[PDB]
RNA sequence: AGGUUUUGCGCGAGUGUUUGGGUGUAAAACCCGCACGCGUAAUGAAAGUGAACGUAGGUGAGAGCUUCGGCGCAUCAUCGA
RNA sequence: AGACUAAUCGAACCAUCUAGUAGCUGGUUACCGCCGAAGUUUCCCUCAGGAUAGCAGUGUCGACCUUCAGUUUUAUGAGGUAAAGCGAAUGAUUAGGGACUCGGGGGCGUUUAGCCUUCAUCCAUUCUCAAACUUUAAAUAUGUAAGAAGCCCUUGUUACUUAACUGAACGUGGGCAUUCGAAUGUAUCGACACUAGUGGGCCAUUUUUGGUAAGCAGAACUGGCGAUGCGGGAUGAACCG
RNA sequence: AGGUGUCCUAAGGGGGGCUCAUGGAGAACAGAAAUCUCCAGUAGAACAAAAGGGUAAAAGUCCCCUUGAUUUUGAUUUUCAGUGUGAAUACAAACCAUGAAAGUGUGGCCUAUCGAUCCUUUAGUCCCUCGAAAUUUGAGGCUAGAGGUGCCAGAAAAGUUACCACAGGGAUAACUGGCUUGUGGCGGCCAAGCGUUCAUAGCGACGUCGCUUUUUGAUCCUUCGAUGUCGGCUCUUCCUAUCAUACCGAAGCAGAAUUCGGUAAGCGUUGGAUUGUUCACCCACUAAUAGGGAACGUGAGCUGGGUUUAGACCGUCGUGAGACAG
RNA sequence: ACAUACGACCAUACCUAGUGGAAAACUCGGGAUCCCGUCCGCUCUCCCAUAGAUAAGCCACUAAGGGCGGGGUUAGUACUCAGGUCGGUGACGACUGGGGAAUCCCCCGUGUUGUAUGU
């Protein structure tokens, strides 16, 4: 027999029952999808920055 | 019925009246940085890098910069949750957003207001207030005699 | 009507231990009194952790204690509301004073042989009623086989429920491109 | 019919397994019988050890 | 009730019939009140209305509990950092819309009034202008407060 | 669809790793072997009584096939396969239009 | 019977006596150990190979301690090994 | 005659396999307390059924972090519906005028641009229209933002980029507040685990589509009944309170 | 209202020169239309194919060169469970095409043009295994394509039952009732026209407003653990939209006979041939032989003529079993 | 201020018609060996900067010019959000609290500006 085809009648209320969850933002976003050349350079830039920061405490004194 | 990619984009993706043809080059001359806030507006004359019709008229944050396109983060409402979508959009469909210009002008105005208030010894108001009810005032009818109005009688005009 | 979204909402945290251990009940009474009559947040944290289930009190090993004993923490009293276990990988146990819910036999023996000291939580309450000069440690909560299975789904890299491991168990059609698609 | 995240069931009970269930309520009685047999055979092998080298 | 007026009434703290609140008139509050016009009657209170509301139906929100204002110690304990240490101070702050009006009004638990002693107009769910009781009746809310309080 | 008899494209051959010339032919499926494990299992299952033990497809719907180009490198004879779209009529080396 | 998650227990890098043996006030209780199961290492179809640059790393948080300078549990995000 | 074969025949009777299977019908046993739905998404020889997500309960844990919001304000984007238009494009359509010289036909005094006429074209006007027309273009509704993960100064790293330290990204060090940079609320924030029922819906305002219409069939938003008593509408699932 | 299962070595890629549909003037054959020239010409052309966007020193058109329709693996977008599949977008590894370059190019300007497991067949290498040890055949693995499931998330599949069976369904048809009233029936308003003369004695077009539920449709709300399904006979009552009878008004009412209308359902409305009929049509009488409802009134009232299970015949149909609102 | 080159906005800049244009620039211009390309040195390419001319391009001004742009009027009209046990047989309408258009028509205007080198 025939029946109802489709409906969105109750969906808004069901969605709002426990709130519309918006994923919280973070200080450091994922570098996924970023330009691989930029990622490759950024890796070594971070390496050098950490090395320089450690030498600063150990006697480099920048 | 159909559910193709560009279904229902007859007017949204079309170029306006007397807006066809050559694309201004300031679009290509603009520069974008990661973290910039951009408005997405699909240009119908550029079929490469076209975002889906959902992202037309949406505002997002640039998360990736490439040769001729930018990656934009948008938040899309599906069912009871928000999904973080990442779209690669060519520059022709991207415009820098004024959605933060008021705040970006207010921050520096507040900085100067703070330094001037500290110099002058009197605090000022940094936060914006909503429109307040009008204060008491006097209206003089000298040379402004009120004009008495009455409702007009009905008559046909055809 | 009053038009409230929430009514009769119960607190979602434990208010007492589900355990029937008599000595744990006595310890809970002691630390209830301490948390009521002292300003120290340490006592309240200890009291709340005394209610917790075993999976909420993962074990802390001697090596985990030794990691946190570094960088100016050598003379602090280590407080673990959990079981303290031994670690074979740690060959030299540093001198330490540890108060824990319980110790394994090997952990207690090695702590005492290294010149250290072992305390119960009531002894800790006696000597440091406010938790002064204490280092409060927790074990790895997620380091558990069951957690590896939680949230299994596409592109989530969790552990599936399988009876065995091998080429014939969940490794074809849905896991490689040579068999249709991968996950 | 699976309904959640379950390990795929493979319980081999599709035959008439109840027809061949082997309980072990006779474990202590069988142990007693074994001890009695051992004692009897040790008595029979009066000075000899109960086993072979 | 539609969800937007429901949310606005929840934000105005008018969660129950015959609940009453003091609101400082700005554009932001006026627009919300205009939206929830089909559910509220509002107006301009006088000193007598403010005084009697605070004195008879005055309850403070102390640690999430509704505590009657039977002593000045409660008011000093919960509003003393703003210079409000007495019920007359609270009345003055509300009536004059002082710099700490937000704190004073939010400290006041929403007033729980009775039905008016003389009743409402013959049909109370029209606008006051149409002959009902909804909307802005301006100074005429003082008679309604006197009946409802 | 008309494709040329030759084309130069990337060659994965260990010595080439480079765009080289390739001769183009049409891939043809080889004759089915009687000693493949699937064929052996099918014969063993079909032996005896029981009738047809595996499904036999009947509801054919395609009127075309995907043409596969077999490319043979001119320097190392390394072979590569390039699938094309479905087309009813296919020829290679046909006369060009004017 | 098998599986799973969550409670409460014992022991804990181990754990499980009870297939079996010893013993008995005799289907109980008590005692014993070789093997074995699970765990301690993964990955690949397989041959096979097999986990520290760092005080077991850096950044942002983070309860609790602090000699008030920072030390930073669990956990989360992130860049690395 | 599908007739008869012990009141049994389109395959007798007896026992067993067998407690055969059933997405189908019926039933399913004390009390109180708290919370509390769905008839919708995707896939299925799926359409009286399942799985999947959603709605729900319970158990927790985390600093319950000073954040969160079916809301307003302010600033800034997108849209092509209502309306409007056709002396604006496309398409439809009613009427006359001005001329053309001819543009077709037919004539009058024949290469006479002779003089007429009947249409056609053109032109400046005119009446009326469009779900698959539009130069315009609302209301409602919708994206983003309103700080500490911010702002300002100085100079460190790189294998990327630039002609180049010149940029990009991430930082060190220093500074800000006589005010953490709209309103209102916060009568609850977040994460995790396991699982129930449901997956026939129906009614109403507004907007509607098919239909002559229907207590008809199908949709969008919201509110209801289902799951709900009470006052009113005499009488009632939905109406008013 | 339509479209798709294709088609293209160019209709893919790069570069350059040019500007299209059409109109007005002109030029032997030549005219409405062949070619040539100029001037206008916002695209009114063209771009494989539906429609909608888009494009003018191009995305059109012609010319030159080519194979980016290539290799490798990820990220993202739409449909979405944020799973497949199909499509699509930006970037990296490479080595190629083209232009002096800049740059562009990962098939078709964009929105459709397609396919899992198992099996099979190819392509790929000093690759792995055949488990007592070797070599050579053979076989089996790993990575990437192809052979196809159009019911397109993908079974291998002809009928009949009137001899029929079971679990159910009023989620779903046939009969009553319910809503509706297109259709059927019955009225009104207007009044061109007819009526010798005269629109309105009496008819009456085009249009338009209604009523009724004695037609038939439309719907599927009630009933499928059953409300006995046509007609007739018998019997009672009700309705009025009156056939006759009572009393009235109007006429194209001299009388007679008629016609129209009002108050009116009190009282009647028949006997037969044919047909199961309903409906109908004839014969005849009569004041008249009006129309309807009451679960299409009425089967524990009848009857069983009709519909009509099982027997049987014919015609048409079917290979057949069998079908037929014959 | 004017000219040129490269632009930005992309008609207030377009289209039609008339008048005028210091200096320099731009332009038309002359020749066809070489480079190059055509049916044709028309275009493109090369060479000359002498000569001639502002006729055209270009610039400026003009036109109760067409168009375009801005404003008004249309109009608090059309429309629309929320409300009532409002009206009306209905179609639909009015009112309450808000938001609020578009033609015809009328008036004004007909480019602004950056970098560099020049007059
Ligand atoms: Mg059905
Ligand atoms: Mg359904
Ligand atoms: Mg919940
Ligand atoms: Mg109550
Ligand atoms: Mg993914
Ligand atoms: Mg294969
Ligand atoms: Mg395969
Ligand atoms: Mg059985
Ligand atoms: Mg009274
Ligand atoms: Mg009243
Ligand atoms: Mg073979
Ligand atoms: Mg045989
Ligand atoms: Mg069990
Ligand atoms: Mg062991
Ligand atoms: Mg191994
Ligand atoms: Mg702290
Ligand atoms: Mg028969
Ligand atoms: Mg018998
Ligand atoms: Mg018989
Ligand atoms: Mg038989
Ligand atoms: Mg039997
Ligand atoms: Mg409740
Ligand atoms: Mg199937
Ligand atoms: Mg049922
Ligand atoms: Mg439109
Ligand atoms: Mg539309
Ligand atoms: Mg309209
Ligand atoms: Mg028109
Ligand atoms: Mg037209
Ligand atoms: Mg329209
Ligand atoms: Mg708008
Ligand atoms: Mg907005
Ligand atoms: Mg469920
Ligand atoms: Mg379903
Ligand atoms: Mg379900
Ligand atoms: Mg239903
Ligand atoms: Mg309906
Ligand atoms: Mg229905
Ligand atoms: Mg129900
Ligand atoms: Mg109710
Ligand atoms: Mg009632
Ligand atoms: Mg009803
Ligand atoms: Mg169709
Ligand atoms: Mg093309
Ligand atoms: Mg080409
Ligand atoms: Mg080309
Ligand atoms: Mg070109
Ligand atoms: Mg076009
Ligand atoms: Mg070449
Ligand atoms: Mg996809
Ligand atoms: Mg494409
Ligand atoms: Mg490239
Ligand atoms: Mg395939
Ligand atoms: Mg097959
Ligand atoms: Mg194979
Ligand atoms: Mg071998
Ligand atoms: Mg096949
Ligand atoms: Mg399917
Ligand atoms: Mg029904
Ligand atoms: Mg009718
Ligand atoms: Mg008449
Ligand atoms: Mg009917
Ligand atoms: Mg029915
Ligand atoms: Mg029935
Ligand atoms: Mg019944
Ligand atoms: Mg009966
Ligand atoms: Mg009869
Ligand atoms: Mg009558
Ligand atoms: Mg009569
Ligand atoms: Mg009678
Ligand atoms: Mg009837
Ligand atoms: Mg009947
Ligand atoms: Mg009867
Ligand atoms: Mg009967
Ligand atoms: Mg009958
Ligand atoms: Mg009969
Ligand atoms: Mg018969
Ligand atoms: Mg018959």
């Amino acid at each position: 027999a025939k029946s109802k085809n489709s409906s969105q009648h109750n969906q808004s209320r069901k969605a709002h029952r426990n709130g519309i969850k918006k994923p919280k933002t973070q200080r450091y976003p994922s570098l996924k999808g970023t330009d691989p050349k930029f990622r490759r350079n950024h890796r070594h830039a971070l390496h050098g920055t950490a090395k320089a920061l450690k030498e600063f405490k150990e006697g480099k004194r920048e | 019925h159909a559910a193709g990619l560009r279904s229902g984009t007859r007017y949204a993706f079309s170029r306006g009246f007397r807006k066809h043809g050559q694309i201004p080059l300031s679009t290509y001359l603009r520069t974008y940085r990661v973290g910039d806030i951009v408005d997405i507006k699909v240009n119908g004359a550029v079929q490469k890098g076209m975002p889906h019709k959902f992202y037309h008229g949406k505002t997002g944050v640039v998360y990736n910069v490439t040769k001729s396109a930018v990656g934009v983060i948008v938040y899309k409402r599906v069912k009871h949750r928000y999904i973080e979508k990442r779209i690669n959009v060519r520059i022709e469909h991207v415009k820098p957003s004024r959605s933060r210009e008021d705040f970006l002008r207010r921050v520096k105005e507040n900085a100067e207001l703070k330094k001037k208030a500290k110099a002058e010894g009197v605090p000022v108001q940094l936060k914006r207030q909503p429109a307040m009810p009008r204060e008491a005032h006097t209206v003089s009818i000298a040379d402004n005699k009120p004009v008495t109005l009455a409702p007009v009688a009905y008559e046909t005009t055809i | 009507g009053i038009d409230l979204r929430w009514k009769h909402v119960r607190s979602s945290h434990r208010k007492a231990p589900k355990s029937d251990n008599v000595y744990l009940k006595l310890l809970v009474k002691l630390y209830r009194f301490l948390a009521r009559r002292t300003e120290a947040p340490f006592n309240k944290v200890v009291l709340r952790r005394l209610f917790m289930s075993r999976i909420n009190r993962p074990p802390v090993s001697l090596s985990r204690i030794a990691r946190n004993l570094k960088n100016g923490n050598e003379k602090k009293t280590v407080v673990v509301v959990a079981t303290v276990t031994d670690d074979n990988r740690l060959l030299q146990v540093p001198k330490m004073e540890v108060a824990a819910l319980r110790f394994t036999a090997k952990a207690r023996a090695r702590i005492e042989a290294a010149g250290g000291r072992t305390l119960t939580l009531d002894q800790l309450a006696l000597e440091k009623p406010t938790g002064a000069n204490t280092l409060l440690l927790r074990g790895p909560k997620n380091a558990r086989e069951a957690v590896k299975h939680f949230g299994f789904g596409p592109h989530k890299h969790k552990k599936p429920y399988v009876r065995s491991k091998g080429r014939k168990f969940e490794r074809a059609r849905g896991r490689r491109r040579s068999r249709g698609f991968k996950v | 019919a699976i309904k959640h995240n379950q390990q795929i069931p493979n319980n081999h009970f599709r035959k008439h397994w109840q027809r061949r269930v082997r309980c072990h309520f006779d474990q202590p009685g069988k142990k007693v019988t074994r001890r009695l047999a051992r004692r009897a055979k040790a008595a029979a092998l009066a000075p000899r050890p109960v086993d072979k080298l | 009730i539609p969800p937007k007026p429901r949310k606005i009434l929840q934000l105005l703290r008018l969660r129950q019939i015959n609940n009453g609140v003091f609101v400082k008139v700005t554009k932001a509050t006026a627009e919300m009140i205009k939206i929830v016009e089909p559910w509220v009657a509002y107006g301009y209170p006088n000193l007598k209305s403010v005084r009697e509301l605070i004195y008879k139906r005055g309850y403070g929100k102390v640690n999430g509990q509704r505590i009657p204002l039977t002593d000045n110690a409660i008011i000093e304990e919960n509003l003393g950092k703003y210079g409000i240490i007495c019920i007359e101070d609270l009345i003055h702050e509300i009536f004059t819309v002082g710099p700490n009006f937000k704190q004073a009004a939010n400290f006041l638990w929403p007033f729980k009034l009775s039905n008016p002693n003389g009743g409402f107009r013959p049909r109370k769910f029209k606008h006051f202008i149409e002959g009902g009781d909804l909307g802005n009746r301006e100074e005429h809310i003082n008679a309604l407060i006197r009946a409802m309080n | 669809v008309n494709v040329p008899k030759t084309r130069k494209t990337f060659c994965k051959g260990k010595d080439c790793q480079k765009h080289t010339l390739h001769k183009v032919t049409q891939y043809k499926a080889g004759k089915a072997s009687a000693f493949a494990q699937g064929k052996r299992r099918y014969d063993r299952k079909q032996s005896g009584y029981g009738g047809q033990t595996k499904p036999v497809f009947h509801k054919k719907a395609k009127t075309t096939k995907k043409i596969v180009l077999r490319l043979e490198c001119s320097v190392c004879k390394t072979k590569k396969q390039l699938p094309l779209k479905r087309c009813k009529h296919f020829e290679l080396g046909g006369d060009k239009k004017t």
